[PDB]
């Protein structure tokens, strides 16, 4: 019920193209 | 803060700031998947190439529109559209700026519920606005009363507006454009002996169309005159090198926008959707709607299409009745234009469907603060 | 830990390690077996003689090749080939170092089965892994897209690579390669006086070939020129000290390549085939592939090919083609210079198939996980 | 005057009489040329070989196949089938008998020309007309209403027809049949080990593919019980005596008419082809096309192909839908059955194109007679 209360409350990229 | 104009076409995707003359980003709305097995690793293999550059690298794609006729069928195809157009052509922020979008009337109304819902829980803006289209090419006339003929790449829509009063019971849909044309060009060229069939062959049959085809005057005399000579067929180079050579199907294809029974469906042509959508109004409007003809679209954009509507509606309307077809020449990007007038007006800035309006209303304001 | 190359081709053994630019073993794959009635007791006398010691005592052998046209026949045979290059020639633990084997496309799956057999249980390894050799020759042209004629001794195939991703359903195979070319060299070297039937004189007629041969790039200007005047004429030495004289046959053996009815084949040409695997691609991509046609292997090694290759394809091209083929000096070791450049890739560790897999799956695993 | 009827397929020509059952001359469409060099002299050695002659001698014959998906390349080949097929097979002169031919649909205007030339200059007959195979499939099927997918050697079409009248904006044209599947198998019997690479062993292969192939009713299920255990796999004599044993081969071979992506090719099977061109229909005919699935050509004479293509329509169509695949047993010839029915016609003798209306309009009026 408290959390009932709680919740609903109203660059890699261009280094490894390049090796 | 400076607005965005962002045109969902189905075709074209054009988007841009607010103020400007000419739209910043225009690119073509396919989303392209490899079809092939890749053999090199790495190389930055992407698993989806999104616009020009799946017009770069089509030869190994299967290209797929996200919309069809207006319609958004396939949903992450568009937020990969969206997410392009905002982070990688234009480089923006859309939490910092406003943006207006483009509608076709006549819509399903679940296209304008998930339209509202991506832009305001996935690329979540201060303000957004959906309006339509024929308003915005009337703006860009520079004009107050017409009738506007707007055919994108997948819905031709007639809409007459007199002093800002639109007529709703006018507005005349019919789902033949640029696409159809492009289908249809595509069956007419293998009488030649041309085939084309993959997603990527629609692009250059497209390109065709988009350089050589033009709207003949009459139809019976061009088609006698190309059967008599040679003179009216043209060559074009393909990517590959070959040379093909059409002749009669430069104006055949634009000619199912006036005939529409080539390609099966039972509505009449345009300029009859024009002339009903001009003897739907009130008596004292028409001459002011037989004298403002505008046009907008890319579709429209062909060499022979003003004096063939002309002729058209002349043979159609009274003859005591002048008709003026309102052609400008930057009609292809219009529309957008129009939102560079409607970002920059005073006037528009009440009516901005603000954030704190959508969490109130839920998804359900979109149709009562819009048209 | 460095991993291993091994190039098993129809006629030389290309063996080294990852990470070297020359490779460290180059010999070609005979098993010779003595054929005469031995006399002398002791003397170091071998059951077996494999590689560069059975071309030393080629007189008192037999030669088996183990591997034809991709297809190995005789299993044990490899085995003494693997068990030469592994402990002889190269001196390494199998036990230790990964090792990438080469394969002809379209090769039947029992010889991937057995391969991955062998050396998962009688060289055993830490991983292996059967890749194909027109990647590894589109690697050492330093290109992504491209087509690969590759050449070997058995195998001539045509592989298109478009941005890393294969076609599989263009991939074409011709078994016509140097060992084809050495047997019409000896069929055609009985014209002048010369008779080579051993397996020993297949030996000289391919160091014949090796050395004198060369591509005419017209055939019937050089064959009325050889036929007129003795210019073209070249004099070779055999082992034993007699000169043998030979004029057009310098530019009839290569030219098999380029017209296969010579020896009584079906299939067209390379440069035919070359145009065909273009052909079958797709239209988009094929200025990419007419620009960037790939040679490679040995038997692209002769000093007239690329020149005769370029007006065939120039020929059988449109005339807006920009015809370029790449034939680096280095073309004959440079599908092993692929696999060094394929197994020090740091995105290569992920993709080998491991002892434990092999374990779980049996043998059959190698279908699913390479090409 | 008894009328001929000669569908000139890709693969197979049929020819034969009107009024009659069973088409009297059946026999494939191939013209041998010898690419060997003749020494005996005299013997009557010819220097084509037409028909079945060319599949007597084939193992000194190169055949080529002068229609290539439906688009006829070699014109003195065909004149060649034509003339063997008129005097040989059925004995007859052609000026005096009408002989009505059979056509793919979407096929290029200029073969339709050239066969109408063909046919009234070379064999000057009284009077010829050109159809449509659908509608000669859907009058041997007995019904009126339907759609038909007629898949031959070259192309596979769907055409659906409701009351006599055809849709000709649901027309759907693939081109995949039974020579792609025939080029498939000679591509994955590389597998085991058996190599076929030249034109005499496309005969063996599609001999292979017409005795021992199947369609499976489940790809997945067929695939892991024949992966498991060796209850499917069958034998198979060469003419040489050399047994060959096959496993999956035999459902993996006709699975691309449902899954193109095997081969390469970007559209879809032939279920997704027949369910769009019933949606491309008229919405109030489409219970009377889900009901109503006539299949012709001998590529849907597997003996799996009607309970599997019930179950992917069944998949594809809603719940309260009769699917009614119509599978006669005589579905092989049952084209020319409907060409032997529109030949007896009483009706149809008004609808010939005569000789002295093609010296009135030239060869140009098969298009506006013809559908
Ligand atoms: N110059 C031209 N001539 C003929 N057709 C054109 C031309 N430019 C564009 N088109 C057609 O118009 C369409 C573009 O119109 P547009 O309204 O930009 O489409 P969208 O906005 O839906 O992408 C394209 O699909 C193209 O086929
Ligand atoms: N310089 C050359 N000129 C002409 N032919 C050559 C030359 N070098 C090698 N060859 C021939 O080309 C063939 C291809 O060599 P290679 O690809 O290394 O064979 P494999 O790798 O199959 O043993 C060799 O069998 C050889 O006969
Ligand atoms: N029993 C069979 N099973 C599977 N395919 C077959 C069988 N018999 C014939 N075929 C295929 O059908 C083709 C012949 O079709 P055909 O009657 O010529 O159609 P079309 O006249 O439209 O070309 C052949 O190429 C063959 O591959
Ligand atoms: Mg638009
Ligand atoms: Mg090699
Ligand atoms: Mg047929």
């Amino acid at each position: 019920f408290a959390k009932l209360t709680l919740a609903f409350s109203a660059d890699s990229k261009t280094a490894q193209n390049l090796s | 803060t400076t607005a965005l104009v962002c045109d969902n076409g189905s075709g074209l995707v054009k988007a841009g700031f607010a103020g400007d003359d000419a739209p910043r980003a225009v690119f073509p709305s396919i989303v392209g998947r490899p079809r092939h097995q890749g053999v090199m690793v790495g190389m930055g293999q992407k698993d989806s190439y999104v616009g020009d550059e799946a017009q770069s690298k089509r030869g190994i794609l299967t290209l797929k529109y996200p919309i069809e006729h207006g319609i958004i069928t396939n949903w992450d195809d568009m937020e990969k559209i969206w997410h392009h157009t905002f982070y990688n052509e234009l480089r923006v922020a859309p939490e910092e700026h406003p943006t207006l979008l483009t509608e076709a009337p006549l819509n399903p109304k679940a296209n304008r519920e998930k339209m509202t819902q991506i832009m305001f829980e996935t690329f979540n803006v201060p303000a957004m606005y959906v309006a339509i289209q024929a308003v915005l090419s009337l703006y860009a006339s520079g004009r107050t009363t017409g009738i506007v003929l707007d055919s994108g790449d997948g819905v031709t829509h007639n809409v007459p507006i007199y002093e800002g009063y639109a007529l709703p019971h006018a507005i005349m849909r019919l789902d033949l454009a640029g696409r159809d044309l492009t289908d249809y060009l595509m069956k007419i060229l293998t009488e030649r002996g041309y085939s084309f069939v993959t997603t990527a062959e629609r692009e250059i049959v497209r390109d065709i169309k988009e350089k050589l085809c033009y709207v003949a005057l009459d139809f019976e005399n061009e088609m006698a005159t190309a059967a008599s000579s040679s003179s009216l067929e043209k060559s074009y180079e393909l990517p590959d090198g070959q040379v093909i050579t059409i002749g009669n199907e430069r104006f055949r294809c634009p000619e199912t926008l006036f005939q529409p029974s080539f390609i099966g469906m039972e509505s009449a042509g345009i300029h009859e959707t024009t002339y009903n959508s001009i003897m739907k109004c009130d008596i004292d409007i028409r001459k002011d709607l037989y004298a403002n003809n505008v046009m907008s679209g890319g579709t429209t954009m062909y060499p022979g299409i003003a004096d063939r509507m002309q002729k058209e509606i002349t043979a159609l309307a009274p003859s005591t009745m002048k008709i003026k077809i309102i052609a400008p020449p930057e009609r292809k990007y219009s529309v957008w234009i129009g939102g560079s007038i409607l970002a920059s007006l005073s006037t528009f800035q009440q009516m901005w469907i603000t954030k704190q309006e959508y969490d109130e209303a839920g998804p359900s304001i979109v149709h009562r603060k819009c048209f």
